[PDB]
């Protein structure tokens, strides 16, 4: 669950 | 320990905290377990939508 890709801002 | 969120984050899923900007958000990778005093939820937060306090 942490290693996920960030996600895109706003 | 402690960050504020830079911007508004909405979550559909139960893993995921909602937050709103300037929220501070209590640290428990790229997603951060973290506890909300405000809702009093704990769950994970984007590290790219929060910076130190």
């Amino acid at each position: 669950l942490a290693r996920r890709p960030l996600p895109p801002l706003p | 320990t402690t960050f504020v969120a830079l911007y508004d984050y909405e979550s559909w899923i139960e893993t995921d905290l909602s937050f709103k900007k300037g929220e501070r958000l209590q640290i428990v990778g790229n997603w951060w377990l973290a506890h909300s005093v405000t809702t009093g939820r704990t769950g994970y937060i984007p590290s790219n939508y929060v910076a130190p306090s």
